[PDB]
RNA sequence: CGUUCUUCGGAAUGUCGCGCAU
RNA sequence: ACGAGAACAUGCGCGACAUUCCGAAGAACG
């Protein structure tokens, strides 16, 4: 889908989004894990309300690390993660959330797939 | 009359507790934590049977003492013999599931270990999930007696195992910290039957 | 088949760091020494101590002794552990201990880290146990051959000799996780063996 | 035989020892650099993190840490990718003698005493104030390291490289600066014994 | 929270003092934490009230600190923290302040 | 008074992966 | 007065063994 597409445009002679690799990633994609397993637990149609402020405690992570990491930057610029985080939020639904976390999770792994 | 004696109670995981299938076992209605039934009939069969004694070059676990394959059972060609005791799974108890849901705790643990090569003294990353230590987990066990004459041994069999239990650990990595737990029984009736149990104890 | 409890105390003479921020029990939000640490540490002591091959890649080629007292995978002799290191919990008596003092059970350590040859230190805080904790430790020894107990706890007074007066765990070069020992009691929790004479 | 030798001594300060520590303070006053101090007897304490980094310095000038000679590399341990080093001195913490603790308490003398320095501009000549706090001179401070026999042939010459890198660490400073003279430090010997294995250390000393 | 419109809107602080005064909250941080109450404690109470004497001087020290706190309203968070008695509303108040500080990371 | 204000590696690995009765 | 009638895919079996969150690192500068 979109994930293979923006994967393959910023593959790179292997390079990826400016030098990003699993290990710069893991940080970010642990706390996004901590967050799927809350929703995980959680039997609500609409995201709880301490789950909203972590999101966006992630998206200052997101913030923080893309400052740090200019390949973060550039992966979240390309991927327009941070800009997804700030729509399923405003959407405010699980099954937009998984989706979200599924859209991570696909982009992972044509990452690792092209590497 | 059948009789079938019913022992309830806790077990209250002295240890983080990883029984795996690194995630745990859990129960997917719920996505809560449990014990399998099998984990404990297992780990009660091996104490026991050791306690007991293990015949000299043992290969099946039908060739152990006729105190083990009666309660635990036995598939033997022409001696099949029921199991007396049926172990049910042990799920999440509800208090401590709000004792978790207060303090905001997840019912589970990601204890981060390593292992040091001895050539190159190098440590190699592993993540084991573990059930928090304040967890317990309601247990259910259900003892047939197929002969009244032989409840008071087979209950005396089966505090042995308990006890052996309890100073023993449930499954996971148990020689290194993991799966300690502890027994409270909080009733043992007959649900089927007139036996009376009211003079028994497992622990 | 018996089962000997050796319950006893483990007192910090310096911080006690295990990475995991130290790590804590999650209930009680209490740092832990974790079984595992322990068990690692003394095999690997005990091991040092008798001789080691020049190649023990599989971790599983060492000296019998570790492997009966320890546990072993090798396959086609698999051995059964016999010592389970488990968990030491902060003590209660240690807790109430620093309760009554404005004290807390951890500490931050601040180290510079000076890059010699750029000459620009690089500041890191470390969270560790403050010396005086004291955390209880209980251990199950399984006696599977009785003329092999007394060899077994001979070579458990030796790896405990050793870590006693080595580290547990963090930067114990820098001078992290020096401890001590004091065992109270080794008695036979379960079965007819007697625990007199250890 | 795994033989590990115990080195327990004491280090007696020749001028205040500032060694600093983050943190915060009750009633925190107008200074601003507190010792660092031992949180469960408040005391001053030398981190041995401090006393290996300093040796291990004046060792090195005697892009990273693990290119150094190998006798710094070798009893200070190593961290190179594939050829990872166990480190042979294992420096603890220095802790607050009971000796040093009573003679202070005859006369009533204070642990660490609070300096007032300061830096001036020639151009402007306007003052800035200071306030370190800094360990009182008679301080002394109980240290033990371990060293583990892992190469028999080694030991002596490793002993040898620790006994000027004592020598180092008495002439150069610990903690605060040399320039402003803080941190001098002396070290005495008490008792080297190999307390694990057959080793003897009857001739071995670091001083 | 709002912490991005400001610190865009606001973009001689320095991240040092930034740091400094997270550092305060840190040591906050810590004693509730060892805490571990749902209301707010005595302890926190005068933590937090000597913090508030910490920002009151280090507007005194520099006037670039003091338009940080004017504008981000810090303060006024700590008096909704007091008027609120809660350990959940503090940690929220310790994420703004540390959003303030990541934001302001970010860009810088 | 200011400076850096944690960073550098390893992130699981090896095995069993159905067997025994009808 | 249904190619039909009566017949638990059931018995036994611990997701387990080996495993150090560790290797190095001065709260330092004038």
């Amino acid at each position: 889908n979109f994930a293979r597409k923006v994967v393959e445009e910023n593959k790179r002679v292997i390079v990826l989004f400016n030098g990003l690799t699993t290990s710069k990633l893991r940080n970010l994609l642990e706390l996004i894990n901590h967050v799927y397993t809350k929703v995980y637990n959680s039997d609500d149609t609409t995201l709880s309300e301490d789950v909203r402020d972590e999101l966006e405690y992630l998206k200052v992570k997101f913030a923080y690390e893309s400052g740090r990491e200019p390949a973060v930057r550039t992966f979240i610029e390309k991927t327009y993660v941070d800009k997804l985080v700030d729509v399923v939020l405003k959407k405010n639904t699980k099954k937009i959330f998984l989706d979200y976390c599924k859209y991570f999770e696909a982009l992972v792994a044509y990452a690792k797939f092209y590497r | 009359m059948y009789s079938k004696i019913r022992i309830v109670g806790k077990i209250d995981v002295l240890t983080g507790l990883h029984i795996g299938g690194s995630p745990v076992v859990r129960d997917p209605y719920s996505r809560l934590p449990i014990i399998p039934g099998s984990s404990i009939k297992g780990k009660m069969r091996s104490l026991l049977a050791k306690h007991i004694g293990l015949i000299p070059g043992q290969k099946m676990h039908n060739q152990d003492a006729p105190e083990i394959l009666r309660l635990f059972g036995s598939s033997q060609k022409g001696a099949i013999q029921s199991s007396r005791l049926q172990i049910s799974d042990a799920f999440f108890s509800k208090a401590s599931q709000e004792e978790f849901d207060k303090k905001d705790l997840a019912y589970t643990e990601t204890k981060f270990e390593n292992t040091i090569s001895r050539l190159t003294a190098v440590a190699n990353p592993r993540q084991i999930e573990r059930v928090t230590r304040g967890a317990s987990f309601d247990f259910h066990i259900i003892y047939n007696v197929e002969n009244i004459n032989e409840v008071m041994a087979d209950f005396e069999n089966i505090k042995t195992a308990i006890h052996l239990l309890e100073n023993d650990y449930l499954g996971g990595g148990g020689t290194r910290g993991n799966g300690r737990i502890r027994f409270v029984i909080d009733s043992i009736d007959t649900v089927v039957g007139d036996f009376d149990s009211s003079n028994l104890s497992i622990k």
